[PDB]
């Protein structure tokens, strides 16, 4: 199995989804630590903001990291993605209430888990990347376009309609400080 | 408008 | 720092197993529980969806639905924002959607479980996809309501197609209130 001889801990989610995400660990030869216990658990997987670990273990990590391992079939590590680990945004705040955002080269949970801290931070996700403001189609002008590398077809109208084309570190820099950051700390050219 | 990649 | 950090709970009127789970949900996000008796006014009390008896003072009464929407959303979200995170009044005893057929769109989690309780408590019968003929090969009966948020979706522009009313949530707690299945026109999306 994918997690054999791998011991989980399942924190912070609902009733269902902790059984969604209980299954799914068993279904791959994974070992559920059953709290309170004497033994220290591989793994924490924890909602993509974090709850309460108040017992030691190996790793805390996210259901994102987790439901990327069971994609692509291999022990991805914790530590190659922000968002495999819990992702510190300050609460209370919506510093990108005023963006209209939309994502390139983003596939998989971690878009999900991107367009969720989008919204959680006050933007509005397109999957459209539009010049103008167009009401009869319901969308709206963009403001911001968050890709991983240079090129692609979004990537190139960004240089061209000079709108800022940036990392994912913006996105996430931006949840930490609760202010929004300067996107030319963040260019995708630099 | 840029459509979205496949 | 956590989710309900610096908060106090009490949780009432659920049984044995609910209330463990609602107990471990709340400090699994930082949450005090609330040892009675205490002279402490908790912050919140934690209450079905349809309410209960509460005789110890609280900030606020909420709804399980309330809680879980927080948790699924990771998010404190007011309790006054959403009819469903407050107890709803529903008046027992009576079935007046008996005969109806209901089909949700644009609800999730924690609000269209609710959603769907509140219709299924009714007498009405609650199916996932939004059908026009009663279908033996799957198993299914015909659409006769579409609650809907807001216009444009999947869901909606066939509703519109099939000349089957498309209505607000208002229209299923009027309905739960009352005792009466309400007038579907005064409670349509377009308007």
């Amino acid at each position: 199995g994918l997690f054999s001889q791998k011991s989980f801990l399942v924190l912070g989610f609902s009733v269902e989804n902790k059984c969604n995400i209980v299954d799914i660990i068993r279904e791959h030869a994974g070992k559920i630590v059953s709290l309170p216990s004497r033994i220290v658990a591989d793994y924490a997987v924890v909602p993509l903001l974090g709850c309460e670990v108040d017992v030691t273990v190996g790793e805390v990590v996210t259901n994102t990291w987790l439901v990327t391992c069971i994609d692509n079939q291999t022990l991805v590590d914790p530590k190659s993605n922000p968002l495999f680990t819990p992702v510190s945004v300050m609460s209370g705040v919506t510093p990108l209430e005023d963006c209209v955002i939309s994502f390139s080269q983003c596939v998989g949970a971690e878009r999900d888990s991107l367009v969720f801290l989008a919204n959680h931070l006050g933007a509005s996700v397109q999957e459209f990347f539009v010049r103008k403001a167009n009401a009869k189609k319901g969308m709206l002008a963009s403001t911001h376009l968050i890709v991983k590398e240079p090129t692609g077809s979004k990537y190139e109208a960004a240089k061209k309609w000079s709108l800022p084309a940036v990392n994912i570190s913006w996105l996430l820099e931006t949840a930490r400080i609760g202010k929004r950051a300067d996107e030319n700390h963040f260019l995708v050219d630099n | 408008f840029v459509p979205p990649s496949p």
